[PDB]
């Protein structure tokens, strides 16, 4: 177990069975965005 | 979603109607010019010659 942990095997298996097989993805500004004032432009 | 490019496209869409109007005016004026040209260009009447010349000048200025 310890040798595997140092070799990084367990972390790789973690990533594989948690993220490399996840249905979902892998992974800011308060300035007003154009979506807030779209009706004005329309 | 709404973005800068979409607004540009909307504005160009609104402004291209103006270009369509301008070209339609062009072709109408040139159809009138053809009606004047292909039709007999006799200028025996001074009044008729003056009227035709002023029409041509007006269309050119437009």
């Amino acid at each position: 177990v310890l040798k595997l942990s140092e070799q990084g095997v367990l972390d790789k298996l973690k990533s594989k069975w948690w993220y490399d097989k996840g249905e979902c993805g892998s992974k800011k500004t308060s300035a007003l965005s154009l979506s807030n004032v779209a009706g004005v432009f329309y | 979603a709404f973005t800068f490019a979409a607004f540009c496209y909307m504005l160009t869409l609104v402004l291209c109607a103006s270009l369509i109007f301008f070209v339609i005016w062009h072709i109408i004026a040139f159809d009138e010019l053809r009606t004047d040209f292909k039709n007999p260009i006799d200028q025996g009447n001074p009044a008729r010659a003056r009227e035709r010349l002023k029409n041509i000048e007006r269309i050119c200025c437009l």
